[PDB]
């Protein structure tokens, strides 16, 4: 669980970017069936996003780089 | 709505034309009724109770 | 009805939600915190000490 | 040097019928005030006794009301009746029944006759008749239990309908009112380090200094299961 | 009753009408928790008079605070009262005394 | 005149008496003013506020 | 107001407390004094701190 | 019924080393939690047996604030480093060990005078530093069996230094007592008990102890 940010903050390095980061990524494991990358302890999924940016599991790039990935995985289904 | 009159043709319970417009203790508020007082207008019939 | 199993439904909804607690005149920006919750049995929000 | 010289209950003195001085005996030194605490403790919060929790009185629909005849309201009776120290062998509940006509104090020991009930002070004024062919006729209902239960918290207890005149009473059923204890030294064997627990204790009457030691102690020797065996 | 007052309880709980205090001096015929009926001494009735002054108490109303404003009486039967005793203490007093 | 009403009463002139912690059973390393104020129960209840 | 009167009270020291001048081998052994009632919480003493 | 109370159903022990555990009962009837907790608490502080180096003799030292050569601390500390060595007597109510060390480097409590009925529960305790290779120590250490803790300054030969004995086995004894609920009723407690022990004893065990204790001195009252 979640008491204080300061660990999330350092990977990255603002608060607000951090914010909009883990809202991006709480939202892809809230509405979407994309699982944690950490184990779930009965974390809200605000909570695992910010423990998935504390281990560098997520950030603007990574996520990023897996939305050009899937998205190009899910868009050549050109049958 | 279309759906509930879909919904009401179905098990025929039917709409009714008054609107429960009670009085209600106020939530949270826990008591005991100690009077009850009535005023008719003049013209009205009295209920029971009045 | 408030069934007893709403009430752990509550406490399932509220785990890792943080609610914003305000004091009146907001003089400067800590009048507004935002506090994990714990639900208590009374009615007077319970403000830890040194805040 | 790993043996204890283990207490007993050496001496019960009874000041009143409601003030004893339980004493405890032979008590190593230090233990004196651990089991003086944990006792006091436990006596002072789970001791069980029976309280009156149900009035129903005749002509009376609530609380805030008055009764012809009587001087008090019925809210002072339910007051008045709160504290009736009553003690019952055998049963959990029962129902007792007030009848009393004339002027003058009803008290406690107009309360009808049962043969497992008994009333601790018979002189505990329940209400004052002020007229000569005035009555009262209750039907007071006494319980069982342990703490404080009020009426509050207790009318969640959907029991199949409750009627209109019958007056919840807050339960508060603990018979003790205060516990002292002091530790003293103890004459024993020539050693001058054996303490002696003497334990205070004031009560309403409904139990026994005996029979609410023996429970304090029981109840603490339960819960120190869960440590004696920590599994 | 306030354990520590000043002296002026006495004088609110009386020059406030929550009180019931008796006009003229007597003896309690009838006491009731809704009414007391004071016989008249002979000394101060009138010529002609019934020589009973009846204190109907109030019960259980509201104040406009919501709060109860409920009286009690006092005295008890046959006791001798003075024109000017409290009869029935009222909301927060206490024998004839504030007490908040 | 407090002090010496207090005499007569046979308490502690100073007005603090010790006190034992209730939970530990251990008295307070000093003496605790322990007396009768006259509490007042004023209109600000959380029942209408909450 | 409250945490600041404990945490001033415990870390200050009287002369003749009890329990002064002992050599301690840690805060541990301070606490078991302390709640042993062996050494007051004033008692200027010696203790090895690391 | 009325004679029926919550017992601890979530009982949770949390070994942080091997000596330092961190108990958890829950949930207790409201109170339960400071009376046990308390209770156990007085127990295993002042009144649970074990051994514990009373007194030390020292050849070359005379009193505690005497010196020598060749140690590179004080007699003061001597002593402070001998009242920590934890010890298991089995057989004795008394026992005298003797420590005699030359050389360079730490005096550790591997150095005693292997006897039978004496373990030594962490032999790299150091007692004492030895830096010139001619400069020995030899020193009688009085271990003693008692109870709780009783401090040199109660117990007042020459030659003879008095160390504060520390008997009991626990070092750290702490307790809260928390919320708990069961069934909607709040009010219940929940006692965290939290625990180190000088290694003699296995905390745990120690709680089983002192658990122990009191419930014997509760034998004579206790109903069926």
């Amino acid at each position: 669980a979640r008491v204080t940010v300061q660990d999330a903050v350092e990977k990255i390095g603002n608060r607000f970017d951090l914010v909009l980061v883990a809202a991006r990524r709480a939202r892809q494991m809230q509405v979407g069936g994309k699982d944690p990358l950490v184990p779930e302890e009965n974390d809200k999924t605000t909570v695992i996003a910010l423990r998935e940016i504390e281990e560098g599991l997520i950030n603007n790039q990574i996520l990023d780089v897996r939305e050009r990935q899937e998205q190009q995985e899910q868009e050549a289904a050109e049958l | 709505t279309p759906e509930e009159k879909l919904l009401r043709a179905i098990f025929g319970e039917k709409a009714s034309d008054v609107k429960d417009s009670s009085l209600r203790v106020p939530n949270g508020v826990s008591g005991t009724v100690i009077d009850v007082q009535v005023f008719t207008r003049d013209g009205v019939e009295k209920d029971k109770r009045a | 009805r408030e069934e007893a199993v709403v009430w752990d439904i509550l406490d399932e909804v509220i785990r890792e939600h943080p609610v914003l607690l305000n004091r009146a005149p907001t003089l400067h920006r800590l009048g507004i915190q935002a506090f994990e919750p714990v639900l208590i049995e009374g009615k007077a929000i319970q403000l830890h000490p040194l805040v | 040097v790993t043996e204890f010289l283990k207490p007993r209950l050496v001496d019960i003195e009874q000041v009143s019928s409601t003030h004893a001085k339980v004493t405890l005996e032979p008590l190593e030194r230090g233990f004196g005030h651990t089991l003086g605490n944990a006792l006091r403790r436990i006596l002072l919060s789970s001791m069980p006794g029976c309280a009156v929790t149900e009035v129903e009185i005749d002509g009376v629909l609530h609380e805030y009301s008055t009764k012809e005849g009587v001087q008090e309201d019925i809210l002072e009776i339910l007051l008045n009746l709160k504290g009736l120290a009553v003690r019952v062998q055998g049963k959990d509940e029962v129902i007792l029944t007030l009848n009393k006509s004339g002027i003058g104090p009803v008290t406690a020991a107009d309360i009808t006759h049962d043969g497992d009930v008994e009333i601790v002070k018979p002189q505990h004024v329940i209400c004052h008749l002020t007229d000569e062919n005035a009555s009262i006729s209750m039907r007071i209902k006494v319980q069982r239990g342990r703490g404080y239960v009020p009426a509050s918290t207790r009318i969640h207890s959907e029991e199949d309908e409750r009627p209109i005149g019958r007056l919840l009473v807050d339960a508060c059923y603990s018979p003790v009112e205060r516990i002292a204890y002091n530790v003293e030294a103890a004459r024993v064997e020539q050693r001058t380090d054996l303490d002696k627990l003497v334990i205070e204790m004031e009560t309403n009457g409904t139990i026994d200094p005996e029979e609410a030691i023996r429970r304090a102690a029981t109840i603490l020797a339960e819960q120190l299961e869960a440590f004696v065996d920590l599994r | 009753k306030p354990l520590v007052g000043t002296g002026m309880e006495r004088a609110v709980a009386v020059d406030s009408g929550v009180t019931a205090v008796a006009k003229r001096g007597g003896v309690v015929q009838y006491v009731d928790a809704s009414r007391i009926v004071i016989k008249v001494n002979e000394d101060e009735m009138y010529p002609g008079e019934a020589g009973i002054d009846i204190y109907n108490l109030t019960k259980y109303t509201r104040s406009n605070q919501n709060t109860c404003i409920n009286q009690m009486p006092c005295v008890s039967l046959g006791e001798p009262v003075e024109r000017g005793d409290v009869l029935a203490d009222g909301p927060s007093t206490d024998l004839g005394e504030l007490a908040l | 005149e407090i002090k010496e009403l207090l005499k007569l009463g046979d308490l502690p002139t100073s007005g603090q008496i010790r006190l034992y912690d209730g939970r530990t059973g251990e008295q307070f390393e000093r003496p605790v003013t322990v007396g009768y104020m006259y509490m007042l129960k004023l209109n600000h209840l959380v029942d209408d506020k909450m | 107001q409250d945490v600041v009167l404990g945490l001033y009270y415990m870390t200050r020291d009287c002369v003749n407390a009890k329990g002064e001048g002992m050599v301690l081998t840690g805060p541990k052994e301070a606490e078991r004094l302390y709640r042993s009632g062996l050494a007051s919480l004033h008692a200027r003493v010696k203790v090895r701190i690391t």
